[PDB]
């Protein structure tokens, strides 16, 4: 995260770290959506231009974390993957369309003050919250500019789709939205390398619950003036998520 | 740069 | 059931330092 701030303890108890087994290192961000399912970006798992193709056994899930590098004894929990499910129409070849994956845990994780699932939006929450100017929150342990001691947080406004489209040469789809400040806005901030797969969340003013509206997906550079970060539109791929869980739950 | 995790896991 | 309600914040009626920035943008 660029130009963010240190998270408060328990501020993002759905935050997950995707952790490589050898060599031991941060792969990606992710989020907890129930006691056995974790949501992330497909590109965290499969990205042939970079020779990335992980299988269950290559990785661990670390939940409840705050510090990036420390083993947080008595707080974090470390989980093994039973199964990875990647969107069957994920487009890694051109624009990262449908950049989404689910991970099923071998065993359920115990909830705690530091470990708790985020909600996924229904259609009316999506309709109400996904509006230009409305701010969400992105969290991660990624690069501080184009590494932090602890989890970082930044609040960013959703940007209007024509602006999103005009800021890039990439073909933008309905399954993405972009967020970030304009040069004329003063404020700045962005996701960056390492934050991939982490959640963009919003707090519903109707029922005061946090909802994950986006997944950190791509950006040309990090916190560049005139450029925006792009997020997978979780509500738009809801059917697929429901299908996977309802079948393999 | 990461603290090692328990052997288990 | 309980999704999206944080033990150290909503469950205790405590607010984090910047959530009100989000609320204020929901115009
Ligand atoms: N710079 C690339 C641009 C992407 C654009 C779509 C087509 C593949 C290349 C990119 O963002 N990639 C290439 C592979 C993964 C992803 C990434 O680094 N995402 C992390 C990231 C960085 C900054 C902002 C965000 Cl929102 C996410
Ligand atoms: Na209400
Ligand atoms: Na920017």
């Amino acid at each position: 995260i660029v130009e963010g701030s240190d998270a408060e303890i328990g501020m993002s108890p759905w935050q997950v770290m995707l952790f490589r087994k050898s060599p031991q290192e941060l792969l990606c961000g992710a989020s907890l959506i129930s006691d056995r399912w974790v949501l992330t970006a497909a590109h965290c798992l499969l990205y042939p231009p970079w020779d990335k193709n992980f299988t269950e056994n290559d990785l661990l899930v670390r939940i409840g974390k705050h510090s990036r590098t420390r083993y947080e004894r008595n707080i974090e929990k470390i989980s093994m993957l039973e199964k990875i499910y990647i969107h069957p129409r994920y487009n890694w070849r051109e624009n990262l369309d449908r950049d989404i994956a689910l991970m099923k845990l071998k065993k359920p994780v115990a909830f705690s003050d530091y470990i708790h699932p985020v909600c996924l939006p229904d259609r009316e929450t999506a309709a109400s919250l996904l509006q230009a100017g409305y701010k969400g929150r992105v969290t991660g342990w990624g690069n501080l500019k184009e590494q932090p001691s602890v989890l970082q947080v930044v609040n960013l406004p959703i940007v209007e789709r024509p602006v999103c489209k005009d800021s890039t040469r990439i073909r933008i789809t309905d399954n993405m939205f972009c967020a970030g400040y304009k040069p004329d806005e003063g404020k700045r901030g962005d996701a960056c390398e390492g934050d991939s797969g982490g959640p963009f969340v919003m707090k519903s003013p109707f029922n005061n619950r946090w909802y994950q509206m986006g997944i950190v997906s791509w950006g040309e550079g990090c916190d560049r003036d005139g450029k925006y970060g792009f997020y997978t539109h979780v509500f738009r791929l809801k059917k697929w998520i429901q299908k996977v869980i309802d079948q393999f739950g | 740069d990461f603290e090692e995790i328990p052997e288990e896991y | 059931a309980d999704c999206g309600l944080r033990p150290l914040f909503e469950k205790k009626s405590l607010e984090d330092k910047t959530e009100r920035e989000l609320l204020e943008s929901y115009i």
